[PDB]
C-alpha cells in the first residue's frame, strides 16, 4: 500500500514560562542528587525574579482593586508561595553544598590554570556568602586553633599532611538517572546516540576504573557514577531522579 | 575525608607493628620515660603514626604486622557466616581499618572478602530496616551485631523508610 | 540628629500602613509586630515624614534600619512600643554620632 | 599515645553528633570542653619546646644524623592529630551551630564561647544580610515543606497579644482556632506559639 | 543550611509536590466560560488557556493541585486516569506474575497519586475503592518482592531497572547508593 505519513504530515504545518519552570525543576532534581556543585542557570534566575516580581505587582494591584470570585486570587497566591518554595529549597541546596565544598572553591578560585570560575559557577550573592562564610570560618579557627600552633601548622588550604586538608567532592558517587534522550525531539543530531538491538537505541560509556563499556538504553533507569555522567549531564541528556 | 569523626575514630585504633631502625628517644611511644627502643621491637602504635612511618624511612622505618582483625581465622569466619557473625567485638570501625589497610596493603583477596561480606550483611541490614512495627529481638541482637558505619546506613534507611511509611499511611 | 523635614508632621494611623508592615520587615527580617509598637511607629513615621509617607522610601529605609538594630540587640521576637521607644533613643543616638562624622565640630 | 586525650574529646563530639540524630528538635548544646582543649594547647606547647629542642641540638649535633628525622616526623604527626581531633569538634559545633541559625533565629547563651557567640551573632547577620537586596522576594530562612496545603487549621498555645499580619490583625488567645493560611503563619508556628498540622 | 534528613535525598512530600505539578484530565462543577454577552486566571508556571476555558460537566485537563484545591471547595471533581481501573490493574498484576525478571510497565508516579486520590477523592471513582487499594498493596507487594530479588545483584559497575516508581527511588535511594559507594571505595582502593 501507500505511505502516505510523510505527505500528510508536511500538509498538517500549512523562553515561554511553563518550559522555564520544568528548566527549573530540571535543575532542582539535578542539584539535589548531585554531588558537585552545579553551573548557575543566570538567565533563568532572572527572569523568574523579574516574573515573581512583576507577579507581585500584579497581584498586589487586583488586591487594590478587591461579583466576588477570589479563586483565580487564590490561585495567584498558591502559586507565588509554591514558586517561593522552589527558589528557596534550590537556593538552600546550593548554598549548603557551597558549605561543604568552600576550600576546594577557594583552591578552584586561586588556580588560574584552571577554566571553573565562581562569576561561571555561583551567584552574586553566593559569591559574597562563600567569601564572607570562608573569612568568619578563618577567624574562628585563628582565633580558636591556629594561633597556638607554628608556622608550618596553621594552613587550611594544605595538601602536604598525612590526611588531605580540603575536602574533595565524590566524583564517583552512584546516583539515580533516567535517560530522556536529547533535549530536543530531533534524534539523529546527536552523535553520541546510536542504534541497538531489539530497536532500542542507547547511550555507550566508559567505566575507567573497570575499564568496561555500558550500555544506557533510552527509557530506563540506572544508577551509575558520577565523573562517567558529567559530561552527559553538563550537556543535559539525563535526569538525575 | 578531613572531618569524618568516625573516620578520626578509626585513625585513633592501635595496629601492632615492628620498629626496623635503633631509634633513641622515642620511650614515650610504650609509656616509658626515656628508653631508646631496641632492635626489632614488638609495639602497638596508633594508625596516624604507622600508616607514613611504613612510608617513609630502601627499608623504612616501621613494618606492619598482619593484626588479629585480618588474621586467617577471621578470614575463614567471614567466609563461613556472614551474617551472624559479630564485627563489633572484633572491631568497632572494622571496615575502614579494612579500606585503610587495603590502600596500603593491595590485597585482592581481602577485598573480595570485604565485599561478600559487606553485600550479606547489607541483604540483612535491608531487611532489618523495611521492618516496621505496628522492637523484635531478632532485629536487636542484630543492631547489638553492628559497626558504626552499619548503624549510620542502618539509621538512615530505617528513618527514611519510617517517613515515608508515615507519608504513606497518614498526613 | 535626623535630616530636616520640610512639611509638618501628621497624626498617620496603623490603617494604611499594613502593607507597610508586614512585607517590609516582618517578611524579610522576621520580627513580630504588636499593636503598640505598629501605632508608635506609625505615629514616628508621621513626625519624621508628614504626607508623604505612602510613597516615600525613607519610610521604607527607615524600617529597614529598625529591623536591622532589632536584630544587632535582640532584645525579644515581639516588637514593643517601650522597645521601640528605645530604639529610637538609641537611633537619635547614632545619627548625632553619624552628623558628627559627616561634619566635625 | 600522646592525642589520646584529643581522642577522647572526639569521643563526646561523636556522643553530640548522636545527640543531635535522635532530637529532631534543636536542644541545647552541651558545654563547650574547656579543659581538654587546655590540656591539648599544653601538649602542643611541650610539642613546640621538643621541635626546637631538637633542632637546637641538631645545630649541636650530637646523635642526630638519622633519629632527629624520625623523632621530627613522630611530633608532626602528633600536632597533625591534635589539630585533626580539634577542628573536627569546631566544625561539628560549627556546622551544629550553622543549622541553629538557618532554623529558628533566622525565622541558652551559656554553653557556647565567646569567639563561637560572635560567631553565631555574625553569622546571623550574614543570613539577615541574605534575603535583603536580592532574593528578597523568598526568604532563605523559611520553611523547607512543600506548601502543599495552602489552608490549615492552627490552634493558639501560647497567650501572646495581639499580632499584626500583611492586611488583617490577629489575636493569640490562648486555646483558639484560626482557619488560615499557612504562609500568613508559618514564621508564628516555627516560633512555636502556634502549633497545628 | 540544609537538614541533615533533606540532604542526599527527597522527602516524600517533595515527591508529593512533583507529582501536583502535572497534569490530569478533570470534570468542572462550575462555569467560568465568557459567553457572548471575573477576573481571568492569568497562572504563570501552567497553561491558563484550558483553565480559562473552563466548562461544566466536560472534560478539561488542569495540574493537581488546582485538581486538590478545587475538590476541596467540591467546585470541581477529578476523574481517575485509565490505570486506575480494577481491569488495568489486574492485568498489571499479571504482567508481574507473569514476568518475574522485569517490573511491570506501570506510571512512574502510581503510588503518590493513588495515595492522594484515595485521600482526596472518596466519590470520585467508577470501580470501587476497595479492591482498587486491594490492588495497589497487591502491586506494591509483588513490586516490593522483585526489588528484594533484584538486591542481590548488586554490582560495583551498575545497576538497571526498567520502571520503578519515584517513590520507590525514594524507598530504596540511601540504602542502594551508600552500599554501592562503599563497593566501589573497596575496590577503588583495591587497585594498584
Amino acid at each position: 500500500d501507500i505511505n502516505i505519513d510523510d505527505i500528510l504530515a508536511e500538509l498538517d504545518k500549512e523562553v515561554s514560562p511553563q518550559q522555564d519552570f520544568s528548566d527549573l525543576m530540571k535543575s532542582w532534581k539535578n542539584e539535589r542528587c548531585s554531588p558537585e556543585l552545579l553551573p548557575y542557570p543566570h538567565q533563568l534566575m532572572k527572569r523568574l525574579l523579574n516574573r515573581i516580581s512583576m507577579q507581585s505587582q500584579l497581584i498586589e494591584n487586583i488586591s487594590m482593586g478587591f461579583n466576588e470570585s477570589k479563586l483565580p486570587l487564590l490561585c495567584m497566591e498558591t502559586e507565588l508561595e509554591r514558586l517561593k518554595f522552589v527558589i528557596r529549597s534550590y537556593i538552600r541546596c546550593r548554598l549548603s553544598k557551597i558549605d561543604k565544598f568552600s576550600l576546594y572553591l577557594r583552591q578552584l578560585n586561586e588556580d588560574e590554570n584552571s577554566l571553573i570560575s565562581l562569576t561561571d559557577l555561583l551567584s552574586k550573592d553566593e559569591i559574597k556568602y562563600h567569601d564572607t562564610h570562608s573569612l568568619i570560618w578563618l577567624k574562628l579557627v585563628n582565633d580558636s586553633i591556629l594561633k597556638y600552633m607554628p608556622e608550618e601548622l596553621q594552613a587550611i588550604n594544605d595538601t602536604e599532611g598525612s590526611v588531605n586538608m580540603i575536602d574533595e567532592p565524590d566524583w564517583n558517587k552512584f546516583v539515580f538517572i533516567h535517560v530522556n534522550g536529547p533535549p530536543d525531539g530531533k534524534w539523529n543530531e546527536d552523535p553520541l546516540l546510536q542504534e541497538n538491538e531489539f530497536g532500542k537505541p542507547c547511550y555507550t560509556v566508559t567505566i575507567p576504573d573497570l575499564k568496561e563499556e555500558v550500555e544506557l538504553t533510552i527509557g530506563s533507569i540506572y544508577v551509575m557514577r558520577y565523573e562517567v555522567i558529567r559530561d552527559l549531564l553538563r550537556d543535559d541528556k539525563v535526569a538525575l531522579i | 575525608g578531613y572531618y569524618d569523626i568516625d573516620d578520626v575514630l578509626a585513625d585513633g585504633t592501635e595496629f601492632p607493628c615492628k620498629f626496623q631502625y635503633d631509634i633513641p628517644g622515642l620511650g614515650y611511644l610504650e609509656n616509658n620515660p626515656g628508653r631508646p627502643i631496641t632492635k626489632n621491637t614488638k609495639l602497638s602504635l596508633p594508625l596516624w603514626l604507622a600508616r607514613i612511618l611504613a612510608i617513609v624511612g630502601p627499608v623504612p622505618f616501621v613494618e606492619l604486622l598482619p593484626p588479629d582483625m585480618f588474621s586467617t581465622k577471621v578470614m575463614n569466619a567471614i567466609k563461613t557466616d556472614p551474617v551472624a557473625l559479630d564485627l563489633h567485638s572484633i572491631n568497632s570501625h572494622f571496615f575502614s581499618l579494612a579500606i585503610k589497610w587495603i590502600m596500603l596493603f593491595s590485597e585482592k583477596e581481602l577485598a573480595n572478602v570485604v565485599s561478600e561480606l559487606l553485600l550479606q550483611r547489607a541483604q540483612e541490614l535491608n531487611h532489618h530496616a523495611s521492618s516496621l512495627s505496628i522492637t523484635n529481638i531478632a532485629t536487636s541482637t542484630f543492631l547489638l551485631k553492628l559497626e558504626e558505619m552499619e548503624k549510620e546506613i542502618y539509621k538512615k534507611s530505617h528513618e527514611s523508610y519510617k517517613d515515608t511509611k508515615r507519608w504513606m499511611f497518614k498526613k | 540628629m535626623f535630616g530636616s523635614g520640610n512639611v509638618l508632621p501628621v497624626k498617620i494611623q496603623p490603617p494604611l500602613l499594613r502593607p507597610l508592615a508586614y512585607r517590609v520587615l516582618s517578611r524579610k527580617y522576621g520580627l513580630s509586630i504588636k499593636s503598640d509598637g505598629l501605632s508608635a511607629l506609625a505615629e514616628f513615621v508621621g513626625t519624621n515624614i508628614g504626607a508623604n509617607w505612602r510613597q516615600g522610601p525613607a519610610t521604607i529605609k527607615f524600617l529597614e534600619q529598625f529591623a536591622a538594630v532589632w536584630k544587632q540587640q535582640e532584645r525579644g521576637l515581639f516588637i514593643d512600643q517601650s522597645g521601640v521607644k528605645e530604639v529610637i533613643q538609641e537611633m537619635k543616638e547614632r545619627e548625632k554620632v553619624e552628623w558628627s562624622h559627616e561634619h566635625p565640630i | 599515645m600522646y592525642g589520646d586525650l584529643g581522642n577522647k574529646l572526639v569521643l563526646e563530639a561523636k556522643r553530640t553528633k548522636q545527640l543531635y540524630a535522635r532530637s529532631n528538635q534543636d536542644v541545647n548544646l552541651p558545654m563547650y570542653h574547656e579543659d581538654i582543649i587546655r590540656n591539648i594547647l599544653k601538649e602542643v606547647s611541650n610539642l613546640r619546646k621538643n621541635t626546637e629542642y631538637l633542632k637546637e641540638q641538631q645545630q649541636l649535633g650530637m646523635l642526630d644524623d638519622k633519629v632527629a628525622k624520625c623523632q621530627y616526623f613522630v611530633t608532626l604527626l602528633c600536632m597533625e592529630r591534635n589539630k585533626r581531633c580539634l577542628l573536627a569538634y569546631q566544625r561539628l559545633r560549627t556546622d551544629i551551630l550553622d543549622s541553629m541559625a538557618w532554623n529558628n533565629n533566622g525565622l541558652d547563651t551559656n554553653n557556647l564561647s565567646h569567639q563561637e557567640q560572635e560567631y553565631l551573632k555574625e553569622y546571623c547577620d550574614l543570613i539577615t544580610d541574605l534575603k535583603s537586596g536580592d532574593l528578597v522576594d523568598i526568604d532563605l530562612s523559611g520553611s523547607l515543606v512543600p506548601p502543599s496545603d495552602v489552608f490549615i487549621d492552627v490552634r493558639v498555645l501560647k497567650d501572646a497579644g495581639e499580632i499584626q499580619t500583611e492586611y488583617g490583625v490577629f489575636n493569640l488567645i490562648k486555646d483558639s482556632q484560626f482557619f488560615v493560611r499557612q504562609s500568613d503563619v508559618e514564621r508564628l508556628i516555627q516560633q512555636g506559639y502556634l502549633q497545628k498540622i | 543550611s540544609l537538614p541533615a534528613h533533606l540532604q542526599q535525598t527527597f522527602s516524600p512530600e517533595e515527591i508529593q509536590f512533583i507529582v501536583e505539578n502535572e497534569p490530569i484530565k478533570i470534570f468542572p462543577r462550575i462555569t467560568t466560560r465568557q459567553k457572548i454577552r471575573h477576573t481571568r486566571w492569568q497562572l504563570i508556571t501552567t497553561d491558563d488557556k484550558a483553565l480559562n476555558n473552563m466548562v461544566a460537566m466536560r472534560s478539561t485537563e488542569v495540574v493537581l493541585w488546582i485538581a486538590l484545591l478545587l475538590k476541596q471547595q467540591s467546585k470541581c471533581s477529578i476523574v481517575a486516569p485509565q490505570w486506575l481501573t480494577t481491569k488495568e490493574l489486574d492485568r498489571k498484576i499479571q504482567y508481574e506474575k507473569t514476568h518475574p525478571d522485569r517490573f511491570s510497565e506501570l506510571p512512574w508516579n502510581w503510588l503518590v497519586l493513588a495515595r492522594i486520590l484515595f485521600n482526596k477523592a472518596k466519590d470520585d471513582f467508577h470501580d470501587p475503592i476497595h479492591e482498587l487499594r486491594g490492588k495497589i498493596q497487591d502491586l506494591r507487594e509483588i513490586r516490593q518482592i522483585k526489588v528484594l530479588k533484584g538486591l542481590k545483584y548488586l554490582n560495583e559497575s551498575h545497576l538497571q531497572l526498567d520502571n520503578l516508581s519515584l517513590l520507590e527511588i525514594n524507598e530504596l535511594r540511601p540504602f542502594i547508593t551508600e552500599i554501592m559507594d562503599k563497593l566501589r571505595e573497596i575496590h577503588t582502593a583495591s587497585l594498584t
